[PDB]
């Protein structure tokens, strides 16, 4: 019947998640679901830092390369079959969500 | 990355003896076989495969790491 | 023909070596790329990282 | 395909044989595949080589189920097998006759390929 | 022997069965995956590949120590005749693509 029912979004572009988010919001509440706005978790930086240079000659410069990871979530309550559908609908690009069975 | 030294005992193969074939089974009356060798009783060897003998062992070729007898 | 044709290669640089080129010698181990360190710089784009610090 | 002749009957049965994988080629093969009840069909030719192993072949065909058909001319059923499969078996560089053949699987039954040799069992 | 009669027709049917194949460049791992790993080391399915391209019959990539082998129409005959089949049958690859 009505279960809570979490979808966690997680991407490295900001822009396309946050409208994922928005639109997925305006979905939820235009059949009014109740649902629990989007929690931020903390993003995260993976660090990798390299000298530049092929062999072992020169100044010692080096590289720092960091990838960054957004990752949010969204709580509804209700029925399965709403929130699998809306979900299955409006994502053009490259973001990854996943929803669960339950999480209350 | 330099030239070699030279090698005094060179062979590479041994030169696999060559044999006339079968001469393992005896016709002994007209239409009589005799067997001269057993075929070794291993479960995997189908018993169509003769066993060694040498001058006081039997071995078994296809049981390669396995039936050798002392006599 | 041989029943000697490898000793334990379990640990150490003899176990390891680069996705791409094959190498050994001065690979990235971090986040499971197992890449060698020049071999990273080349596709260190298409994998996402890009440098901005 | 033939009128049953034995000089079509080899012939015939081989082409199926080879892809049914039943021939024991040569003599300590043909001995080994004869001391396994997988053996059918057993053919010899006129003696180039030991005067002897021709006594071999019959005592051995003899000793468990007489099955035997003898056909001369080596050369002959050599080039019938004449490469190690089917297609320029005729190529003059390898001819070896076999001097030997056991049949075990004696191809797809069909066409009285098989029935020649029920035409002798009995017969004969 | 370069290897057992049994394996070669194992790893030649395979690449009929499907028209291409793919092994990673290691003279060590035990087995093949994929249909040749009930029996196969791959040692011996790059050795006939190597064969099976120094005659046509194949074409051959390498990227990423991974070879990639496509059948091509001297290929699909050489083999149809080397394995008895039907003179005219080939699952490989048959389907007008869109
Ligand atoms: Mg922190």
């Amino acid at each position: 019947a009505i279960h809570r029912i979490r979808i966690t979004l997680t991407s490295r572009n900001v822009k396309s998640l946050e409208k994922v988010c928005a639109d997925l919001i305006r979905g939820a509440k235009e059949k009014n679901l109740k649902v629990k706005g989007p929690v931020r978790m903390p993003t995260k930086t993976l660090r990798i830092t390299t000298r530049k240079t092929p062999c072992g000659e020169g100044s010692k410069t080096w590289d720092r390369f960091q990838m960054r990871i957004h990752k949010r979530l969204i709580d509804l309550h209700s029925p399965s079959e709403i929130v699998k559908q809306i979900t299955s609908i409006s994502i053009e690009p490259g973001v990854e969500v996943e929803v669960t069975i339950a999480d209350a | 990355k330099k030239s070699y030294t030279t090698p005094k005992k060179n062979k590479h193969k041994r030169k696999k003896v060559k044999l006339a074939v079968l001469k393992y089974y005896k016709v002994d009356e007209n239409g009589k076989i005799s067997r001269l060798r057993r075929e070794c009783p291993s479960d995997e060897c189908g018993a169509g495969v003769f066993m060694a003998s040498h001058f006081d062992r039997h071995y078994c070729g296809k049981c390669c790491l396995t039936y050798c007898f002392n006599k | 023909q041989q029943l000697y044709w490898s000793h334990p290669r379990k640990f150490g640089q003899g176990s390891r070596s680069c996705r791409v080129c094959s190498n050994r010698h001065g690979l990235i181990r971090k986040y499971g790329l197992n890449m060698c360190r020049q071999c990273f710089r080349q596709y260190a784009k298409d994998i996402g990282f890009i440098k901005l610090d | 395909g033939g009128v049953m002749d034995v000089n079509t009957a080899l012939q015939e049965v081989l082409k199926t044989a080879l892809i049914h994988d039943g021939l024991a080629r040569g003599i300590r093969e043909a001995a080994k595949a004869l001391d396994k009840r997988q053996a059918h069909l057993c053919v010899l030719a006129s003696n180039c080589d030991e005067p002897m192993y021709v006594k071999l072949v019959e005592a051995l065909c003899a000793e468990h189920q007489i099955n035997l058909i003898k056909v001369d001319d080596n050369k002959k059923l050599g080039e019938w097998v004449g490469l190690c499969k089917i297609d320029r078996e005729g190529k003059p560089r390898k001819v070896v006759g076999c001097s030997c053949v056991v049949v075990k699987d004696y191809g797809k039954e069909s066409q009285a390929k098989d029935v020649i040799e029920e035409y002798f069992k009995c017969k004969k | 022997m370069l290897m057992p009669k049994k394996n070669r027709i194992a790893i030649y049917e395979l690449l009929f069965k499907e028209g291409v194949m793919v092994a990673k460049k290691d003279v060590h791992m035990p087995k093949h995956p994929e249909l040749a790993d009930k029996n196969v080391p791959n040692l011996h399915v790059m050795k006939a590949m190597q064969s099976l391209k120094s005659r046509g019959y194949v074409k051959e990539q390498f990227a990423w120590r991974h070879f990639y082998w496509y059948l091509t129409n001297e290929g699909i005959q050489y083999l149809r005749d080397y394995l008895h089949l039907p003179p005219e049958i080939v699952p490989a690859t048959l389907r007008r693509s869109r």
